[PDB]
């Protein structure tokens, strides 16, 4: 992962209702993500879970 | 034994049990505040502690003051019983909106007319208070506020003795030290001219004035028969009479004034029996009477000297004369005579922030006093008031200026918990009302054999305050009257006891007071027929194991708060110990913590006590949790809401957070922790990591001090801090007109102001980076116009039609980061802004740092260092099984420094991260005897605590290193000794001899690289001095001492020193014409005449001293 | 305070007076140029705030602050810079890293 | 230029002083409290040591850039850089010797 | 103690000295020892009255040892000190002359130096005493300007001397003396650095 973009917040500094911890841990936690491409160009993913 | 309901559990090599369990760490700060304001809890510790009077601060303050009366004696006021009420507003808001944390008291004043007969009564406002939050600081004006405690000698009476070179004879000297009065000198010297210097003045035999009170000389020999000097001296007085003694007195006093037997009659009681005039403090009248053993019998009431006291304080220094041990006076107990010592904590009071806050108010009170006696002696008699009379301006005024300018209201530093604790404990020595640093001794700064147990011999500033500002102990409280006390267990007939007494330093010096790490049976008989034991005064012998009255509670007993939390302190060196103290209140909250796997017991306590940390009131059970906020259900029914700020700037600059700790839906104890502040991990301080560290000298890149650290450290965050800047702009009016933020700004491009929003400030989440923009402004410009025809002329017409310069805010040289939030204040809103503003807006830039070279890192034993080199995860050492270390110490640096306990740490961390196992088939070993029975059996990742002055022996570390659990690969990595075969990284080759390895803790110090790089090659010029700015903000040159001249001129280079006195730092046209040329390619011109010497030229020449040059 | 009474004095004579007048206020204006070319020189120094002596026109010279002391404490130059050191032994003798 | 090869202090005298300043100062007036502005011929006067700002005349008649060294009637004041009002000095003249 | 010895003001020690050679006599007082040499050629004896808490030094014997004890009758050099302590740079150079006051300085300095271990040459203590003791008081002005006592370096009052003889005028009696280094450095030829 390169960089992400969060619906509803303007910087890594803050955090949003509804979860436990804040957006340092989330980048932490996603930091331990592994990913393999095929493709030789930015690719873009989704997570979406209410 | 775990107090706390749910702190992790580490069994602790414990072999001693201590019988009480650490006091609150921050009682001793609230406790004066309580006894201050006076609430129903203090009243019912006194009444506990026995004392018979319950009496509070300030009604004692504002009691002795009333009744006050003119001099005429028709009128008369008083007012007592006074009473506080509620808050204003919740300490977030206060903090937040820039008020203060205060609370109004009420005084209910009676009014009472002498020749008349009436009574005016009712409550009356006396101003706000700043009320002293549950944490023991004041919030003033949004800034955190702790007063520290300071040291002053107990106002009383000491016998100093001084032994003449010549005569080698003995000067008993007594001096008596009031809190405001005369003070009284008797020294028998070799003339025998036992006299009295009352203000300096010259020593008269303290015959004259015994008489002057009209003492009947009978009794003056009857009394003095036993005395042969004081005799010789009673027999070589030559003027004698009350009325003479007396005027004679009087003269002495007051030369040149009419010599009158009324007048030295009513000087005598104004200037020793007027209240007002000559006071004591209640503890000094107390000292006295117990150094005196007179009226011991009753609670003192009068404040005031007394005949029958100097007559016993003169027959005491005559007795001490004639070399006795001991003196008796009717009415008062046998007592020792003995000489008494300055820098004894018998003496040395404590005044907590009662008294100084007591002392201002008192203050306050008779300036407010003094003008309503005189408004109401002046003041109509018959419709006057009171509420006309009290004016509230000068108390209020004296405790604001109290608060804001006082040396004893110091920021609270908040780096981390530990160091807002300690700041909090700590005892000053110095400031107003107390020693300079030049006059002070230099012996006051050495230890004393009556500091153990009261105040920590470790502890201390590094700088030239040492010895001054010391910490109290763990188990120290202060008495009611400040005298430092510390637990003891009395043996009565050789059996310890289990219920424990506080004693002073008077009262322990009179007893026995035995060793707590002496073996003791577990029926309390001393195994051991001889134990060592402290006596009077640096004196230590074994005695037989019944005379001894007293033992200690725990060995833990003379260390400091931050000093009891160092594993193996009692392995270390005392320089290198309080290094390491000192260097733990200078550590960084990191991103993700881990708690210590070697620590002390003290860890979560002193974290609870913090204050940083929330903590559930009753046992409820949680409902929901959040990021921002948690709500917790009370079992009777009532819902309560928890709010934790999240990326809160702290008052030193770094970051403060909470993280709720707790799952939905568990019962959650009282008491038990709920979210962890910074420097925490599950309600335990945790201010580093844990590093895998070896001991070799590597390439010379660890040379001297020097530290290596691998990439993975770098690349996985483990060091990462975040830091928050702060801003502020403010436009306030002018003569000129008044300056408005807007977004548009004269000649500027629309690029450098993309990120300005209409209101004219930059949107958050925006980057900046260094001279960029950060708020705009416009400043009007400077015509001369009519003050009310141009006035009426401009409100009419006239709009914007002159002109505005650009002002704006820029991010200073050297910052940058994302904007992670805008505070504006506007007046308009009903703001509260200082007068003369109407706009001041701040901004806050907080940057993420990653650990890198240049930054400086120590462990807790006092061993700094810095980040020589960073090398590749791919180069650093490996173990046998590939893995890499993760920093490399040298080892050059250990047998000096003599700090061999860091060792030792290492080698037990590395057997609790492990993990042992003890073979126990065969029976528990000789070694594992005294281990508990539970710590025989070890988990990967355990936890381990050494408590200080009672840990692991050496011993246990041999046997334990000789069981550790094998690696999943099924070989064991260390031996017995704890080296282990590495691997290195460039040669590939393993290293002909073993090196040791382990887990160690590493903190992070606040002296980062980043402040300290700085250049500047050509900026901003001073206007007064036409020099450079200075500093790094400010983007100015650095300083050139003289002692670089003197360097310059012993290597003979002229030319370089020329350029750098007068082309680099004042030649105007210099600057301009060299660095013109260096923009071309034309040589560098000669410079010209500095600036300095034109003025110099200039003002000497406005003295008529015709300066001539004569270039000829 | 010199002008001012440089002005009185020419108003005076101009107006004419006795003797006794012009000296007086003479042996004032005398006083005032001896204050300025130097305050405590001699007798009672003149003290506006807080009964603080004045910086008088000499001052600029004698002292800490004289000019010709704080021409020897140095100067802020140019084409600076500090930072921390570490220690370095990949460099020769005379190399140094920036 | 850079020339120095001796300094010799002398006494100055009237004259010397006469010759050295360009004005004499007349009122104790100092900038004014209310335009901030100098009076006239007061301790700040521009008509004596020069002007407040860089290439400006007082009255605004001059105050083009292409102007050095030059005085203007209407305000009698020169055209220089600010820096020349830092080495010109103003004498005041004595009713009375000292 | 360096500090003192370069500013030669009294010593605190003030050990005293042998100003004539001769055939000591000295009679111990327990109270305060009084010492008193025979001249060898002839004259008086001068008498000292120094305190007697110290233990007296070795005497100057044809073995030259430490261990001797002061013994009466015997003989001792001119200038040498007879008991422990420090001789005062003036007393010294009075009866000596100057490059036995500078020799003795510069041995005292790199003694002290050398107690600590460091070592220095000497010829940067050399260049210092050289303009230490380079000053010429004089008692009389006679036939000179200067006032009488006046420092005057020996340059310049060697120049004048020499002027005023070779016209005829009587000499000025001057004799060098030297100072601490404060009284050396307030006075100099340049008036802006004294200024400064
Ligand atoms: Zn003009």
């Amino acid at each position: 992962v390169t960089s992400i973009r969060i619906d509803g917040v303007l910087h890594e500094f803050t955090t949003v209702p509804g979860v436990k911890e804040d957006v340092t841990e989330i980048i932490l936690n996603l930091k331990s993500l592994v990913v393999s491409s095929e493709e030789d160009e930015p690719v873009t993913m989704y997570l979406r879970k209410q | 034994n775990n107090s706390v309901p749910g702190a992790p559990n580490r069994v602790s090599f414990a072999k001693l049990r201590e019988p009480l369990e650490v006091p609150g760490l921050l009682d001793v700060q609230t406790d004066s505040f309580e006894w201050l304001i006076g609430s129903p809890r203090w009243r019912e510790s006194a009444a506990e502690r026995g004392d018979v009077n319950p009496v509070g601060g300030l009604e004692e303050v504002l009691y002795e003051l009333s009744p006050i009366e003119d001099f005429s004696g028709s009128m008369s006021l008083s007012f007592s019983d006074p009473r506080f009420d509620d808050v204003k507003a919740p300490v977030d808001e206060c903090k937040d909106k820039d008020m203060t944390y205060a609370a109004p008291l009420f005084v209910t004043a009676e009014f009472i007319n002498n020749n008349t007969g009436e009574i005016k009564s009712q409550t009356v406002f006396m101003g706000d208070f700043p009320m002293m939050t549950e944490k023991g600081t004041f919030i003033i004006n949004g800034t955190e506020r702790v007063v520290v405690s300071q040291l002053v000698r107990s106002p009383g009476v000491y016998f100093d003795e001084t032994i003449d070179k010549s005569t080698d004879k003995t000067l008993h000297s007594v001096k008596v030290i009031p809190s405001r009065g005369a003070w009284l000198e008797f020294d028998v010297d070799k003339r025998d001219t036992v006299g009295v210097r009352i203000d300096r003045k010259r020593r008269q035999p303290v015959t004259v004035l015994l008489k002057a009170l009209g003492w009947t000389s009978e009794q003056i020999v009857e009394r003095f028969g036993f005395s042969e000097i004081m005799r010789s001296t009673l027999e070589k007085d030559n003027t004698v009479g009350t009325d003479e003694a007396l005027l004679d007195i009087y003269r002495k006093l007051r030369p040149g004034e009419p010599p009158t037997k009324e007048s030295a009659q009513t000087l005598l009681e104004n200037l020793f029996f007027k209240e007002k005039r000559y006071d004591l403090a209640r503890v000094g009248r107390y000292k006295v009477n117990k150094k005196l053993g007179l009226h011991v019998g009753e609670p003192i009431t009068s404040s005031t000297l007394t005949e029958e006291d100097v007559v016993a304080t003169i027959e005491y220094l005559v007795r001490l004369h004639e070399g006795q041990t001991t003196m008796t006076v009717p009415g008062g107990v046998e007592v020792p005579v003995e000489t008494d010592d300055i820098d004894h904590f018998g003496n040395r009071r404590l005044r907590t922030v009662g008294e100084l806050i007591q002392n201002q108010i008192r203050v306050g009170m008779s300036r407010m006093e003094r003008v309503v006696r005189e408004r109401m002696t002046t003041q109509d008699v018959e419709a006057i008031t009171p509420q006309t009379l009290i004016n509230i301006r000068p108390v209020v005024a004296a405790i604001k200026e109290f608060f804001g300018t006082s040396q004893l209201s110091q920021f609270m530093d908040q780096n981390n918990p530990l160091s807002g604790l300690t700041h909090k404990r700590r005892l000053s020595a110095l400031g107003p009302g107390g020693l300079s640093r030049e006059r002070a001794g230099l012996e006051v700064r050495d230890v004393h054999p009556s500091h153990y147990g009261r105040m920590c011999p470790i502890e201390t500033p590094e700088g030239p305050n040492i010895g001054l500002i010391g910490s109290l102990s763990v188990y120290a409280r202060v008495n009611p009257f400040g005298f430092i006390e510390t637990p003891y267990r009395k043996v009565v007939d050789g059996v310890v006891s289990d219920e424990i007494v506080y004693l002073t330093a008077d009262e322990e010096d009179r007893h026995v007071v035995a060793q707590a790490n002496s073996p003791i049976d577990a029926d309390g008989r001393f195994v051991e027929p001889r134990v060592l034991v402290r006596r009077k005064a640096g004196e230590v012998e074994y005695v037989p194991s019944s005379e001894v009255d007293y033992m200690d509670v725990s060995p833990r007993q003379m260390v400091s708060v931050a000093t009891a939390m160092i594993p193996f302190l009692e392995h270390d060196d005392a320089n290198r110990a309080l290094m390491g103290a000192n260097m733990q209140r200078q550590a960084v909250p990191l991103v993700r913590s881990e708690a210590p796997l070697v620590g002390t017991g003290m860890e979560l306590r002193a974290a609870i006590d913090a204050g940083d940390v929330v903590v559930a009131e009753e046992s409820g059970v949680i409902e929901e949790v959040s990021a921002d906020y948690i709500t917790v259900m009370h079992d009777n029914g009532t819902r309560r809401t928890y709010r934790m700020r999240k990326f809160a700037r702290s008052n030193h600059g770094t970051c403060a957070n909470q993280c709720p700790i707790v799952d939905a839906g568990d019962r959650v104890e009282a008491g038990q922790v709920i979210a962890d502040g910074p420097c925490t991990d599950d309600g335990e301080m945790a201010l580093g990591k844990n590093l895998l560290v070896a001991i070799m000298p590597w390439e010379g890149h660890n040379y001297e001090d020097a530290i290596i650290l691998s990439n993975r450290l770098v690349e996985e965050d483990v060091l990462t801090s975040i830091h928050i800047e702060e801003h502020e702009i403010d436009a306030r009016d002018t003569k000129l007109g008044a300056e408005e933020i807007t977004r548009d700004i004269p000649n500027i491009s629309d690029e450098v102001l993309a990120d300005l929003d209409e209101r004219g400030i930059v949107r958050i989440g925006a980057e900046v980076r260094d001279g960029d923009i950060l708020v705009g402004k416009v400043t009007p410009k400077g015509e001369t116009e009519l003050t009310p025809e141009e006035r009426l002329l401009r409100a009419i017409f006239g709009e914007k039609a002159r002109e505005v310069r650009d002002t704006s805010l820029k991010v200073p040289h050297g910052e940058s980061g994302k904007v992670i939030g805008i505070r504006v204040f506007s007046r308009e809103d009903e703001d509260e802004l200082p007068a003369g503003v109407n706009e001041l807006v701040r901004v806050y830039v907080a940057q993420k740092r990653k650990i890198s070279d240049g930054d400086k890192l120590a462990g807790r034993h006092g061993n700094k260092g810095v980040i020589g080199k960073i090398l590749p995860v791919e180069d650093m050492p490996f173990l046998a099984d590939g893995t890499p270390v993760d920093i490399i110490l040298n080892t050059h640096g250990v047998p000096r420094r003599m700090n061999i306990g860091q060792i030792l740490e290492t080698h037990l961390g590395w057997c609790a991260h492990s993990g042992w196992k003890v073979d126990a088939a065969k029976g528990v070993p000789d070694w594992a005897a005294r281990l508990p029975d539970e710590l025989l059996e070890a988990q990967p990742n355990a936890i381990v605590s050494t408590p200080v002055f009672d840990g692991a022996q050496e011993a246990e570390l041999q046997g334990l290193l000789s069981c550790t659990l094998p690696n999943r690969d099924g070989d064991v990595l260390v031996d017995a000794d704890g080296k282990a075969m590495l691997f290195d990284g460039r040669s590939g080759e393993p290293f002909p001899y073993p090196v040791t390895v382990g887990y160690m803790y590493i903190m992070k110090l606040h002296h980062l690289v980043d402040d300290k790089i700085h250049a500047r090659s050509t900026g901003p010029y001073s206007m007064i001095t036409q020099q450079p700015l200075g500093g790094k903000a400010q983007f100015g040159g650095q300083r050139f001492g003289e002692m670089e001249c003197w360097a310059m001129q012993a290597y003979g280079a002229a030319y370089t020193l020329q350029e750098l006195l007068t082309i680099k730092s004042d030649d105007t046209v210099g600057r301009v014409k060299v660095y013109e040329a260096i923009v071309k390619g034309e040589n560098i011109p000669e410079p010209g005449i500095p600036e300095s010497f034109k003025v110099l030229l200039k003002e000497l020449q406005s003295l008529c001293l015709n300066v001539e040059v004569l270039s000829s | 305070r010199v002008i001012n009474r440089n002005n009185r004095l020419k108003r005076l004579i101009d107006l004419g007076a006795p003797e006794i007048i012009v000296n007086n206020e003479k042996r004032m204006l005398q006083e005032s140029v001896d204050a300025l070319f130097d305050n405590g020189r001699r007798g009672r120094p003149v003290t506006g705030p807080g009964n603080r002596p004045l910086k008088s026109l000499s001052d600029l010279l004698k002292g800490k602050q004289g000019r010709f002391r704080q021409n020897l404490l140095g100067k802020r130059v140019d084409y600076s810079g500090r930072s921390v050191i570490v220690v370095g032994p990949q460099l020769k003798l005379h190399q140094c890293g920036l | 230029v850079n020339f120095f090869d001796e300094l010799r202090i002398g006494l100055a005298t009237a004259e010397d002083i006469r010759q050295w300043s360009y004005g004499e100062v007349k009122k104790p007036e100092t900038i004014n409290y209310r335009t901030l502005k100098p009076e006239k011929d007061g301790l700040f006067c521009e008509k004596i040591f020069g002007p407040t700002r860089d290439w400006e005349c007082y009255c605004g008649k001059y105050k083009r850039v292409r102007f050095k060294g030059i005085i203007c009637e209407r305000c009698g004041v020169e055209v220089t850089r600010a820096k020349v009002r830092r080495e010109r000095m103003g004498h005041i003249e004595l009713a009375a010797p000292v | 103690r360096v500090q003192e010895l370069f500013e030669a003001r009294v010593p605190r020690g003030k050990a005293p000295i042998a100003d004539v050679t001769g055939r000591v006599r000295l009679e111990d007082g327990e109270r305060f020892y009084k010492i008193t040499i025979v001249p060898d050629d002839g004259g008086e004896e001068v008498v000292y009255d120094k305190i007697s808490k110290r233990q007296r030094l070795r005497v100057f014997k044809h073995e030259d040892g430490s261990e001797r004890v002061l013994s009466d009758g015997d003989h001792v050099e001119v200038g040498q000190q007879l008991m422990e302590g420090s001789a005062d740079p003036h007393e010294v150079l009075r009866v000596q002359g100057p490059r036995e006051v500078q020799i003795h300085l510069v041995r005292e300095v790199q003694e002290v130096y050398r107690a600590q271990g460091v070592s220095i040459h000497d010829k940067h203590i050399e260049v210092i005493v050289r303009q230490m003791l380079r000053r010429v008081t004089i008692i009389d002005s006679g036939s000179t300007e200067f006032l009488p006592g006046s420092l005057i370096d020996r340059a310049e009052f060697e120049a004048e001397n020499r002027r005023v003889v070779a016209e005829g005028g009587e000499p000025a009696a001057g004799r060098p003396v030297l100072m601490g280094i404060t009284k050396a450095s307030l006075a100099t030829d340049s008036w802006l650095s004294a200024a400064s």
